[PDB]
RNA sequence: UGGAGAGUUUGAUCCUGGCUCAGGGUGAACGCUGGCGGCGUGCCUAAGACAUGCAAGUCGUGCGGGCCGCGGGGUUUUACUCCGUGGUCAGCGGCGGACGGGUGAGUAACGCGUGGGUGACCUACCCGGAAGAGGGGGACAACCCGGGGAAACUCGGGCUAAUCCCCCAUGUGGACCCGCCCCUUGGGGUGUGUCCAAAGGGCUUUGCCCGCUUCCGGAUGGGCCCGCGUCCCAUCAGCUAGUUGGUGGGGUAAUGGCCCACCAAGGCGACGACGGGUAGCCGGUCUGAGAGGAUGGCCGGCCACAGGGGCACUGAGACACGGGCCCCACUCCUACGGGAGGCAGCAGUUAGGAAUCUUCCGCAAUGGGCGCAAGCCUGACGGAGCGACGCCGCUUGGAGGAAGAAGCCCUUCGGGGUGUAAACUCCUGAACCCGGGACGAAACCCCCGAGGAGGGGACUGACGGUACCGGGGUAAUAGCGCCGGCCAACUCCGUGCCAGCAGCCGCGGUAAUACGGAGGGCGCGAGCGUUACCCGGAUUCACUGGGCGUAAAGGGCGUGUAGGCGGCCUGGGGCGUCCCAUGUGA
């Protein structure tokens, strides 16, 4: 079954493409305590319908481009920028680390 | 093509084939699609043969030329007898 | 194989009367009756309390020496003992007994085990028809530990047969003294056994 | 020394040419097709698009161009032809195309 | 069903804490020693260089000849020929050379493992189902002549065959453009237009077998794709021009920035990007109570490579270890123009290294390739060979024999110990000699039937006159480590901080159980020790299972980002979590 994922859209700046971020969770192989990690997926969106802050089902799909092997399935809830808030904040503390 | 043949096993001087369906290419003591019953050239035990004639029927059915000295243990093991 | 050297000598270190000798060890002289002390320049002086080591050690050397057997082989059996279910201390011993060259002793076809080995090894014995000569041969329950045809009327065979009349032996065994053959009833219970050895101490030493 | 695998080699040479040959005909006829196609002349465009289509499938009957690559050529070739004759023109002669 | 600890900081004590040992382990090596077999196993280093032999071919039932041996009728025969013909060695032609076999250099990556996706894919031969096979033409090798060349080879000129090439037809059907429905990523059906088939060969002839072509299915093998798992250094912190995405095209079996033109300004990163170091991954293996750690030899799977690098051709399949072109390095030949070669296949050489074998036997077995079969080649494989390298079985004897030999140690001068040990008697009988001697092999191939099912009928064994079986038959290899504590096992002499020992604590400066020799003892035995490395001990990285007032360890103090953690009660979903079945876990 073509694996599927809900993650929030996190960038629309692409032409017919969208960045989707998906926290999975699982237990640490030695320390058990469920830990949380996440990955960005490059979804396809030929209708350029989905905007930022959308939470979306994403399906494993025929390869569209170098990084796109998923397509947007369906919305799950519009207004949820608060999550993108986070992904942006995170991505901004970086700029204050270099030298 | 697919094949049905003896797959040697067990020590030196103590042969112990395994009558199996592999792809013609796979090496002898190789990986294989399935086991359809052991064999013994020496017959040290009363069980010096066996064959899941059921599935063997199948592989021949989906086409699968076996060895020659493997027919010698499909005939002499009753697979083609319909009467 | 067995330390061919001086043997009425071990009885002396362990300090227990051990029957590696046949007639003589029953006489006044297992080496021991005249000299009850350990070998060597000393040993006749006041010994010292064996560390928890020496004890677990010497007890092992006892039960091993009793069978005059390969350390690697022993060691192996000890481990095989843990391999299977039950009380390891017993089966170890029970397994020791299954050893063919030990049966031709419990069945007395010879005065010693070392003697017993000779005959077994020399094809003098047999089992269910075949001339087994592998001292190792594990006797399963219920098998004619007979004597071979060329062998029946043998010099040192009979001298042990005519001496083997009567005298009950082994609840886990049975001897057709006439037909010259025995049976392995079952696997020697612990109670059925009686050796100068604490099995529990030998396990200890086999943990180091 | 002489492991007569050479026969295999000499063979390949003879082969190489033979389908190199068939293959270039594909191309040049194919071009001379799209050519006359765009230019305007339709009955002529198709008339060439014909021995075009032919020469393709013909190369297919052997070790040369094969599989649906024999098709992919047509699927685009005539596909381009139609589109160009389409430029103000009209399906003049009953070419290899169905109207 | 499984978990032990010891020595050593002090005058002594408890604690903290290092160090150290006993265990098991190996593709081992080195030392002293070394009898027998069985099954395993053996270049870890220079992916350094290789002499010689052998490792992939096969079909005369695709075709035509060079050659060669046998035979004959027909014509009274001569000229003989054609065919039957078998053998050849080449050529065209077909299938195989991508499997098998070697090795881990590279590779930190969809490479591997694991579980899925392909409506985005191919798949020779095999199996199943449908359809069809009508006619016509041509080229090039062999061969003949000529030419150049040291060789390697090669240029030209002229014939010829075919299951080689090509053309028109028939189109079951299939490919494509567009249109329609169903479906839903490029899946399925239909319509109109165009396009594409084919090869003969055998025998026992009124026929069957081996083949051909189109098409659909089947099976097997594979491409591609994704979630997840997969090493050290943050004293590597920022990285990115095909870079990220779009549109159209090229390419492919097929998706994709895989490649190109055009546009957009993106993509990645402390959840560790980028760099550097290191390394084939796995089933497994070692160790450990276990969680864990270490590991990937042999065997099986996957990957990658074939002196280094690049390339494409042929092909269902490779950019192909024993195919091709190019460059570089290296070796050889040369008539100086030129040419040949690739063991990380088996075996063997040399090199380096502490170190790794026979240039054996055989296609009998199993397996593969071609073939209608007979059969041909198969250093895969089946065996044999050499090294205690490993595991396992066996042997060097069995019984009896002294208050107890001789010798040699010790001694309070009575004695003690080696020691039943030896001697001696008897019994057994490895080795050795004689005889007999396979299993591994019943199939393909022969008659009945029908070349099928079914029965029956014969050949074939390298190992090997070995295994094993019977007869005769000789008492017939022992060695190494240790003996102060941990740690089993004491004394005598020599030595005098010298000679030397050592894992640690330490020992030896006249009285050494610590050095060396002896007797004796302990351990283990065809082995015993040493060194190396992995796990254990080490609860000494602590999840299991640790700490921080003074023993090592609380940031000098706040404030807060991310992150982690979160009170009471009702309800919805059910993500974790749990349970059941099912596929998978070769
Ligand atoms: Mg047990
Ligand atoms: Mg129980
Ligand atoms: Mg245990
Ligand atoms: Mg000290
Ligand atoms: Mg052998
Ligand atoms: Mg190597
Ligand atoms: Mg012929
Ligand atoms: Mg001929
Ligand atoms: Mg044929
Ligand atoms: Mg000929
Ligand atoms: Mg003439
Ligand atoms: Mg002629
Ligand atoms: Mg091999
Ligand atoms: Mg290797
Ligand atoms: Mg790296
Ligand atoms: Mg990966
Ligand atoms: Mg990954
Ligand atoms: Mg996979
Ligand atoms: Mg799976
Ligand atoms: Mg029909
Ligand atoms: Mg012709
Ligand atoms: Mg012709
Ligand atoms: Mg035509
Ligand atoms: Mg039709
Ligand atoms: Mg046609
Ligand atoms: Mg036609
Ligand atoms: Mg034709
Ligand atoms: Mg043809
Ligand atoms: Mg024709
Ligand atoms: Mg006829
Ligand atoms: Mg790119
Ligand atoms: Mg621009
Ligand atoms: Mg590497
Ligand atoms: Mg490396
Ligand atoms: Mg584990
Ligand atoms: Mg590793
Ligand atoms: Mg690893
Ligand atoms: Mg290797
Ligand atoms: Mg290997
Ligand atoms: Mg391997
Ligand atoms: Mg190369
Ligand atoms: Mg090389
Ligand atoms: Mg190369
Ligand atoms: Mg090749
Ligand atoms: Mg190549
Ligand atoms: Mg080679
Ligand atoms: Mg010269
Ligand atoms: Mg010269
Ligand atoms: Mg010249
Ligand atoms: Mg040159
Ligand atoms: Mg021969
Ligand atoms: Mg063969
Ligand atoms: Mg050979
Ligand atoms: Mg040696
Ligand atoms: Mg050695
Ligand atoms: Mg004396
Ligand atoms: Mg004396
Ligand atoms: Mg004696
Ligand atoms: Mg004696
Ligand atoms: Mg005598
Ligand atoms: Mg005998
Ligand atoms: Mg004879
Ligand atoms: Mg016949
Ligand atoms: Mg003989
Ligand atoms: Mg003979
Ligand atoms: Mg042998
Ligand atoms: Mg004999
Ligand atoms: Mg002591
Ligand atoms: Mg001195
Ligand atoms: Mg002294
Ligand atoms: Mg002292
Ligand atoms: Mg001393
Ligand atoms: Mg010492
Ligand atoms: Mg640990
Ligand atoms: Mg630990
Ligand atoms: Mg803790
Ligand atoms: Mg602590
Ligand atoms: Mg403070
Ligand atoms: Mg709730
Ligand atoms: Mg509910
Ligand atoms: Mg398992
Ligand atoms: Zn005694």
């Amino acid at each position: 079954p073509k694996k599927v994922l809900t993650g929030v859209v996190v960038s629309d700046k692409m032409q017919k493409t969208v960045t989707v971020l998906v926290e999975r969770q699982f237990p640490h192989p030695l320390y058990g305590k469920v830990i949380k990690r996440s990955k960005k997926y490059l979804a396809h969106d030929p209708e350029e319908k989905y905007k930022l802050g959308d939470v979306v089902e994403i399906i494993e799909s025929r390869p569209i481009s170098k990084r796109k092997r998923f397509r947007v399935l369906r919305l799950v809830e519009s207004g949820r920028m608060d999550l993108v808030e986070k992904y942006l904040i995170r991505r901004q503390n970086y700029q204050s680390l270099s030298k | 093509m697919v094949k049905i043949r003896l797959a040697r096993f067990g020590s030196k001087h103590n042969p112990h084939y395994r009558i199996v369906v592999t792809d013609a290419r796979r090496k002898r003591d190789g990986k294989y699609i399935e086991k359809i019953g052991y064999y013994d050239p020496r017959k040290t035990t009363p069980d010096w043969l066996k064959v899941d004639v059921e599935r063997a029927r199948y592989w021949l059915s989906v086409g699968a030329q076996p060895t020659d000295t493997a027919r010698r243990l499909l005939r002499q093991a009753g697979v083609f007898r319909q009467e | 194989g067995r330390y061919i050297g001086p043997v009425c000598r071990l009885c002396r270190r362990e300090g227990v009367k051990l029957y590696l000798k046949g007639e003589r060890c029953y006489s006044p002289k297992c080496a021991m009756e005249r000299r009850p002390y350990p070998p060597g320049q000393h040993g006749q002086k006041r010994a010292r309390r064996p560390s928890d080591y020496a004890v677990r050690l010497r007890e092992k050397q006892k039960l091993r020496r009793i069978y005059g057997i390969s350390e690697r082989q022993f060691r192996n059996l000890f481990e095989e003992a843990s391999k299977k279910k039950g009380v390891t201390g017993s089966v170890f011993l029970g397994l020791l007994e299954s050893r063919l060259d030990n049966v031709v002793y419990r069945l007395g076809f010879a005065v010693s085990r070392r003697q017993a080995r000779q005959l077994v090894r020399h094809g003098h014995i047999t089992v269910n028809g075949r001339r087994v000569d592998l001292p190792s041969y594990r006797v399963r329950p219920g098998d004619e530990i007979a004597v071979a045809e060329k062998s029946r009327n043998l010099e040192l065979i009979r001298q042990n047969l005519e001496a083997m009349k009567g005298r009950k032996v082994g609840p886990w065994l049975s001897l057709d003294v006439e037909g010259m053959k025995g049976k392995f009833l079952r696997l020697p219970d612990r109670e059925d056994l009686a050796l100068p050895v604490n099995e529990q101490l030998v396990i200890e030493f086999y943990s180091r | 020394r002489n492991l007569s695998a050479l026969k295999r080699h000499r063979q390949s040479l003879k082969r190489r040419l033979r389908n190199k040959a068939k293959k270039s005909a594909i191309k040049t006829l194919s071009k001379k097709a799209v050519q006359l196609a765009q230019e305007g002349k339709a009955e002529e465009a198709l008339k060439i698009m014909r021995k075009a289509e032919s020469l393709i499938d013909k190369a297919a009957k052997g070790s040369t161009l094969h599989k649906n690559a024999a098709a992919r050529r047509k699927s685009r070739l005539m596909r381009k032809v139609r589109q160009l004759l389409e430029a103000a023109g009209a399906p003049l002669i009953g070419g290899g195309l169905s109207a």
